[PDB]
């Protein structure tokens, strides 16, 4: 569970 | 363009920065510091993103012209040229060389074009991190497929074809699911590709992005590993990146010009492209090339 995103 | 099924509930980015550019006298200084810091080096790691895609026709995300900014700002994002029909450029290519030669170890890319893997770049020296057009894998067994033309879903759907691998004993054909590589927003990651460019980016000693604005995570965050170890860090980008303050060297340059003139001042041929060559594994090493040459 490490998600592609930009986090905030 | 997420008519293609994909989430509208992405951060975008920050999208549009202008590009700046290295005057051409402080670009020659400035890549030479990098060959000697590659050959200099034991473990050479690159990270690649779109802009390294861009010379071959294909768009970038958050640049002037990225498919985000122009979105973002009510346009029809461009395409000049399809996936299938896009040609691998100097920068593709001479990353192909670089592994030859033992001077890369490892190559992590946020790229789905396809391209690394058609390019002839050994797939088991590769984390495709966000996917691959051409890549479909099966649900059940986990089985990938290269395809010649894309795959034709995205966001880890299924693609209406079943699995063909006969198993071990009973040989009779699996028939699970198989479905795109390619991640939406929010999807998690691959196992073992982040797995192994997580390892590959700890230990590296020099860690190279090229052409990525590094605001995607996990993936824009492995470089930094590399310094937090001990190491060097070289942010080859025409826009700045998110992690430009951590860089022991930036580069505000051609992606492809770059890589054109650390071929030369390494003393290597950068191949042609014969057409595409899925190459499952990398051959046995070449041996090191000659030292490079200092400064004139
Ligand atoms: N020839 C060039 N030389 C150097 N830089 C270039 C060139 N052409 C463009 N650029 C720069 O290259 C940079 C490209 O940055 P971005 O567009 O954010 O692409 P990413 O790969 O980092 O985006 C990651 C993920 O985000 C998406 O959601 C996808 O999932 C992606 O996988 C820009 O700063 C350009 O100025
Ligand atoms: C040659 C080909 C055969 C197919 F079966 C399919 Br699907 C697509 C292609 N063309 S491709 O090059 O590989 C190709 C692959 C993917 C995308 N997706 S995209 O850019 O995000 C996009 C999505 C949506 Cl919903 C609308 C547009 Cl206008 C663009 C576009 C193309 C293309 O450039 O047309
Ligand atoms: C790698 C360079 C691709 C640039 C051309 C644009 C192709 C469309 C890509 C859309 C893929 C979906 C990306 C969503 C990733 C989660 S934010
Ligand atoms: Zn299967």
């Amino acid at each position: 569970t490490a998600r592609k995103s930009t986090g905030g | 363009n997420y008519a293609a099924g994909l989430s509208p509930y992405a951060d975008k980015g920050k999208c549009g920065l202008p590009e700046i550019f290295d005057p051409p006298e402080e670009l020659e200084r400035k890549v030479w510091e990098l060959a000697r810091l590659v050959w200099q080096s034991s473990s050479v790691v690159f990270h690649t993103g779109a802009g390294i895609s861009t010379a071959s026709g294909i768009p970038d995300f958050r640049g002037p012209h990225g498919v985000w900014t122009m979105e973002e700002r009510g346009l029809a994002p461009k395409f000049d040229t399809t996936f299938e029909s896009a040609r691998p450029t100097q920068t593709h290519m001479a990353l192909v060389q670089l592994e030859r030669v033992g001077l890369l170890r490892f190559l992590v890319s946020q790229n789905v074009d396809g391209l690394h893997v058609r390019s002839g770049f050994p797939r088991d020296k590769l984390a495709e991190l966000h996917g691959n057009m051409f890549v479909e894998e099966c649900a059940k067994c986990k089985t990938q497929y290269v395809r010649d033309t894309v795959v034709g879903t995205m966001g880890l759907k299924a693609t209406g074809r079943l699995c063909t691998v006969a198993k071990a004993r009973g040989l009779r054909a699996c028939r699970g699911e198989l479905r795109d590589t390619i991640l939406d927003w929010e999807d998690s990651l691959p196992d073992r590709d982040l797995a192994l460019a997580d390892e590959a980016s700890r230990n590296a000693d020099l860690s190279i992005t090229l052409g990525t604005s590094l605001q995607i995570r996990p993936s824009g965050n492995l470089p930094l590993a590399t310094k937090r170890r001990g190491g060097r860090l070289v942010i080859v980008n025409l826009q700045p990146t998110k992690h430009d303050r951590h860089a022991d060297l930036r580069i505000h340059g051609y992606v492809d010009e770059v890589m054109t003139r650390l071929m030369k001042h390494l003393g290597l041929e950068i191949p042609a492209w014969d057409g595409p060559r899925v190459l499952e594994r990398a051959l046995p090493p070449l041996p090191r090339p000659p030292t490079p040459k200092l400064e004139p």
